RNA sequence: UUACAAAUAAGCGCUCUCAACUUAAUUUAUGAAUAAAAUCUAAAUAAAAUAUAUACGUACACCCUCUAACCUAGAGAAGGUUA
């Protein structure tokens, strides 16, 4: 989890969710791609 | 005459006896602090121990759960018979109805409903048993007005190298910005003579003939001072009353007359052979 | 009219006991009503020097309701006065410890910031649930309308009421539902 | 100086007292203060707040 | 409602509320707390004042009708 | 009639009646000093 | 409405469905909301309207089945969340899978709740008069509803 | 052990020290919007999970004779004791 000002999808499998009051991109293939706002 | 009349509680319409159940709290005792002596265990280690003597401990007053605190009931227990000559009439009136001579101190014990005991019931040192951890509370020794060095362990100031009339003084009270002194700031004042509690003291041995409890370590207060002794409230010893006289120990029943001295297993009794670490 | 001097004065300045039900009510709206009666601002004879306030009894204060996310967003702050004695508690946490605290604090702020506010708070009686002491019940004169009309739940709606409302859309036959 | 300035303030404070007392009286019958005052004016009734 | 005929001067009602139970006449502290609860006031109201204020009070205040 | 206690209130109500029986009500017609005759 | 029955052999049986009240007041409306003149006249409190678009366990029905437009589908979805959070749908509670019981924690009464109470943090620095932090009430999606007040509704409390 | 070459005070001597209702990052389970054997949910939900803290316990409670004397109580006062 890197917290970034602007969140961007990084690969095809990346998907976006709204958990606990923030936007997350989570990638099953590459955990590196996980991001938080 | 009054004391003898209260010797046999079981033959004086005792309140119903209930079984022990988890979460129960028994009544405690008030004891006099005799002094200290060394005590040795079968492993050869030496333990300083304080001697607590129960003198004329009786239950005096009972308040139901509702009338004292919704959570639990209370019992008042007094010890150490005192003179009747320099006492207020209100205190003397209270004891006259109860049929007892006045006691030096009253303390309140939170006791569950099942463990309630009728007022006027004598309490004895055999209430506690060796192997039991206990909590003792008493007023600490009074040391009078004291400075910050002795009261709060302040370092002070150097003795030499030019210090001008500043050796045992407090330093800066606070910072200048707030323009005031914080409440609770540590300052010179009267030290000691406060109620303090010592937690988790083991009971090494009980003397039935003289009603002496042997408690590990130190107890607050001076010699000949009354203390309050009750089962330990520490979580580890949560339910120890399971194997102790649940309401209290009644000599009147005398199912088996107790030995003069009761010992803990680890304690090395005097008159035993010399300890050889074989 | 036609009374003697003292009975007339006694009647005019007598204090009344009112009942508020706080079930499903916002504390602020309850506070507005209670603060009005406590001061005596409901009387034409009101004067700030007359001490003409009334008794307000509020029940079901445990069952008050907040709009929005105020349960988790509204914070109550206190200081013991010692270093490190600053406490901040959310509305839900304060409600859990004391069911009656939220209503009392809302009313306290609404009363005038003077010495008479402390006296007025003595006339305020807050009970977490419907149970009231018998003596307080006998004093009661009137109950006050709830400031907020409580919306009904689905189960509360009668079968006739459901039919009255139209079926806006029809689910197709080939649906799992 | 306080007495002289209080002479002007006294008149304004009395009007505030009247409006509060009128609001209490009108609310007993279910009317807000603005509704009571303006609609009485619209009836050509010129009774003052005092 | 019918009047409750079975059981009255306001003094009698006052006396029962301010029953003398402990230590015969109570001190200022305990007495004032008893009075404050009965009349739903605070303790501060019941304490006396010094002689500056007592001598300032008018002997004959004006009376209207 | 009003009263601090029920007995006092009832006693006051007795006086309210007697006032309305002897025509001495508080809102009774004011005394007439007009007549020069 | 079709239900699946299992026996392995499993089959689905279609059942007759309750029919909509005939003759809508405003025919030619695309959305079912506008065929009854409800565009700006429903809120979270209107369980009777909201319940019709809800699955038995509280989920929203898909748009392609209800036929609502996107604008009104989002309003219904948001109103349903607020209705659920206000405890106005006691019979559409989540199904308990197995060996699960309700939390048993006492329920706080709330209404007009924009966000899930779990994920909303406390306002520790509330701010002064002009930097006051606002507590959101209601939903922005319902900003166009008919208002009977002199001034617009106070969303930020 | 160091003093008062006092009956005490000290440490360099000895003893005792504990529970967490409720919660953040984060991680699981059921599950719609979104046709899924999707999705941890600023959807309805069930949980686990820092440091905090006081819901929860200990301590305190008593109601007040006091010429005077004495006190391990103390500046004074207060407080304790009196066969
Ligand atoms: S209301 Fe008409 S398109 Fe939905
Ligand atoms: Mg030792
Ligand atoms: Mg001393
Ligand atoms: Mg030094
Ligand atoms: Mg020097
Ligand atoms: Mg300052
Ligand atoms: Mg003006
Ligand atoms: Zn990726």
């Amino acid at each position: 989890f890197k917290t970034k000002g602007v969140i961007k999808k990084r690969c095809k499998d990346c998907y976006k969710v709204k958990r606990r009051g923030r936007w997350f991109i989570l990638c099953k293939t590459n955990p590196k791609h996980k991001q938080r706002q | 005459t009054q004391l003898t009349s209260k010797l046999n509680p079981l033959k004086d319409e005792p309140w119903p006896l209930h079984p022990w159940e988890p979460g129960s709290f028994r009544v405690g005792l008030i004891a006099l602090k005799l002094g200290m002596m060394p005590l040795w265990t079968k492993d050869g280690q030496k333990h300083a121990v304080t001697l607590l003597q129960v003198q004329d401990c009786h239950v005096l007053k009972y308040t139901p759960k509702e009338d004292h605190n919704g959570k639990i009931a209370a019992l008042t227990v007094g010890g150490k018979t005192v003179s009747r000559f320099y006492k207020p009439d209100s205190r003397l009136e209270f004891y006259r109805d109860l049929g007892l001579p006045p006691k030096q101190i009253h303390k309140i014990f939170h006791v569950t409903d099942n463990a309630v005991i009728k007022p006027g019931t004598p309490l004895y040192a055999a209430h506690f048993r060796p192997g039991q951890y206990v909590d003792v509370t008493a007023k600490t020794i009074g040391k009078g007005f004291q400075g910050v060095m002795k009261r709060w362990g302040f370092k002070g100031q150097p003795a030499s190298h030019g210090q001008t009339k500043t050796h045992r003084r407090p330093g800066a009270i606070s910072t200048g910005d707030i323009a005031r002194v914080w409440p609770g700031t540590k300052m010179p004042g009267r030290m000691g003579n406060q109620n303090r509690t010592v937690y988790g003291l083991k009971v090494w041995r009980v003397n039935t003939k003289h009603n002496i409890i042997y408690v590990n370590g130190s107890v607050p207060g001076h010699k000949n001072c009354l203390v309050k002794i009750k089962d330990s409230t520490l979580p580890a010893y949560k339910d120890s009353c399971k194997n102790l006289p649940f309401p209290t120990y009644f000599p009147d029943g005398d199912e088996e007359e107790l030995p003069e001295d009761l010992f803990d297993e680890s304690v090395w009794q005097p008159s035993e052979p010399s300890i050889t670490f074989a | 009219s036609s009374f003697s001097r003292a009975p007339q004065q006694w009647a005019t300045f007598a204090r009344m006991w009112y009942l508020l039900d706080g079930k499903m009510q916002p504390p602020g709206k309850l506070a507005v009503i209670a603060s009005n009666k406590l001061q005596g601002l409901n009387k034409p004879v009101y004067h700030q020097l007359s001490d003409c306030g009334d008794h307000v009894v509020i029940i079901n204060t445990r069952h008050i309701a907040f709009s929005g996310n105020k349960w988790e967003q509204k914070v109550y702050s206190s200081h013991t006065g010692y270093p490190g004695g600053f406490r901040q508690v959310t509305a839900a946490q304060l409600h859990r410890k004391d069911p009656v605290a939220i209503v009392k604090l809302a009313i306290y702020g609404m009363l005038p910031k003077n010495l008479h506010r402390r006296t007025m708070m003595q006339r305020l009686h807050l009970f977490p649930d419907e149970d009231i002491p018998e003596d307080i019940l006998k004093n009661l004169v009137e109950e006050l309308p709830q400031p907020r009309r409580v919306p009904k739940r689905l189960d509360e709606y009668t079968q006739e009421e459901i039919e009255a409302f139209p079926r806006v859309w029809t689910p197709p036959d080939d649906f799992r539902m | 100086v306080k007495c002289t300035k209080a002479r002007r303030l006294k008149k304004r404070n009395l009007r505030t007292l009247w409006i509060n007392r009128i609001t209490a009286a009108s609310q007993e019958h279910g009317l807000k203060y603005p509704a009571f005052i303006v609609n009485l004016i619209k009836c050509q009734v010129e009774l003052n707040r005092k | 409602k019918p009047i409750p005929q079975p059981d009255e001067t306001h003094e009698q009602i006052l006396k029962a509320k301010l029953e003398v139970r402990k230590s015969k006449q109570l001190e200022q502290g305990p007495m004032i707390e008893q009075l404050s609860k009965v009349f739903y006031t605070t303790k501060h109201r019941w304490y006396p004042h010094g002689q500056y204020h007592n001598r300032r009070k008018k002997l004959n205040p004006p009376r209207d009708r | 009639g009003p009263g601090e206690t029920v007995l006092v209130a009832e006693e006051e109500a007795a006086r309210v009646a007697l006032r309305k029986l002897y025509g001495f009500t508080e809102n009774r017609r004011p005394w007439d000093y007009s007549k020069p005759k | 409405l079709r239900e699946v029955v299992k026996i392995t052999v499993i089959e689905g049986r279609i059942t007759e469905t309750p029919k909509a009240t005939p003759d809508p007041p405003n025919p030619s409306g695309q959305c079912p909301i506008c065929r009854w003149n409800l565009k700006h006249k429903y809120t979270y409190e209107d369980v009777l309207l909201l319940s019709q678009f809800i699955r038995p366990y509280g989920g929203m029905l898909p748009r392609r089945v209800t036929g609502l437009c996107r604008e009104e589908h989002r309003k219904i979805e948001e109103c349903v969340k607020m209705a659920h959070r206000a405890g106005l749908l006691p019979n559409h509670r989540p199904q308990l899978p197995e060996g699960c019981l309700p939390k048993d924690k006492p329920k706080l009464n709330r209404y007009l709740t924009r966000w899930a109470p779990k994920s909303v943090k406390p306002i520790y620095k509330k701010g002064h008069r002009w930097n006051k932090v606002g507590m959101a009430v209601g939903s922005p999606l319902l900003k166009d509803n008919v208002c009977y007040s002199r001034r617009p509704l106070k969303m930020m409390h």
